């Protein structure tokens, strides 16, 4: 509700992702040419589905508790009623690891960070979602054509998890709220540092929507098959955000 | 046990 406020709101954000980004922007670009080997690589391509799946979805979920930690540093967000909170979180969580991935992500050779290494889609192979991967990867390599600041990330996801549009909000109108500033503290922000050439350049909106409804859809394809891996295996936290 | 949202939530 004022320039100055707008003004602590974009450094209030900033900072906050960087107590909650779980890996710093080079400790990822570092570890590049750390590149799975060929051994290797079948190593993770010979476990079980459900193996596979357990694996992916313990680092998935150690990211989203860093998205969670994000989430509650986001202005008003815990003034907001335990309903809305779980809805935001239901529907951006992994929308957030989508767009946080672009950093864990190389371009060059179109391989993400997994496990202290670098690995490719086939790394992935055993999860039995393949179609998937390969969406999940050309949506981080569109996304890395933008060349995203820390601070860019940063202001970007609190707007994918701030968000009033969500279905299943009790408090719409709060949320348009919280939602309205961070608009302004991104828009801010680009406009200072001349960026917002990307505005149109970001994507859609549909899309990331797109990404989380096929994992879920994979994951319950994968349940119809392991039904009691998911409810005793893997953790909760994925469990209770994803099905 | 049960929510763990609801306790990610409430924890400090
Ligand atoms: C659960 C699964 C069936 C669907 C997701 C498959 C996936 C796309 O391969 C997942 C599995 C594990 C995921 C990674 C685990 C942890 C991180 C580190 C985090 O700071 C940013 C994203 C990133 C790099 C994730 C990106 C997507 C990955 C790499």
């Amino acid at each position: 509700a004022s320039l100055t406020e707008i003004e602590h709101l974009v450094q209030s954000v900033c900072k906050s992702y960087r107590e909650t980004c779980q890996l710093r922007l080079e400790d990822l670009l570092r570890q590049r040419s750390n590149i799975f080997s060929r051994e290797e690589v079948t190593g993770y391509q010979r476990k079980s589905m459900w193996e596979m799946w357990e694996r992916c979805a313990h680092h998935l979920t150690e990211a989203i508790q860093y998205v969670v930690e994000f989430a509650k540093r986001l202005s008003g967000f815990m003034e907001l009623c335990q309903n809305d909170q779980i809805v935001l979180l239901k529907a951006g969580a992994m929308e957030v690891v989508l767009v946080r991935m672009c950093r864990a992500y190389n371009a060059d050779n179109r391989t993400v960070f997994f496990e202290g290494k670098y690995g490719g889609m086939e790394l992935f192979r055993a999860l039995g979602c393949s179609e998937l991967i390969s969406s999940i990867f050309d949506f981080s390599h569109s996304l890395s054509a933008l060349h995203f600041s820390e601070d860019e990330i940063a202001l970007y996801t609190a707007l994918v998890l701030i968000n009033a549009h969500r279905p299943g909000l009790q408090e719409k109108r709060k949320v348009e709220q919280l939602q309205y500033n961070l608009e302004l503290a991104f828009h801010h922000h680009l406009c200072k540092t001349h960026r917002q050439s990307i505005l149109a350049k970001l994507p859609p909106k549909g899309k990331l929507r797109s990404l989380c409804s096929q994992h879920v859809e994979r994951l319950q394809i994968f349940q119809h098959l392991h039904p009691i891996v998911v409810q005793a295996a893997f953790p909760p936290l994925y469990k209770e955000l994803f099905s | 046990k049960h929510k763990i949202l609801h306790r990610l939530l409430q924890d400090s």
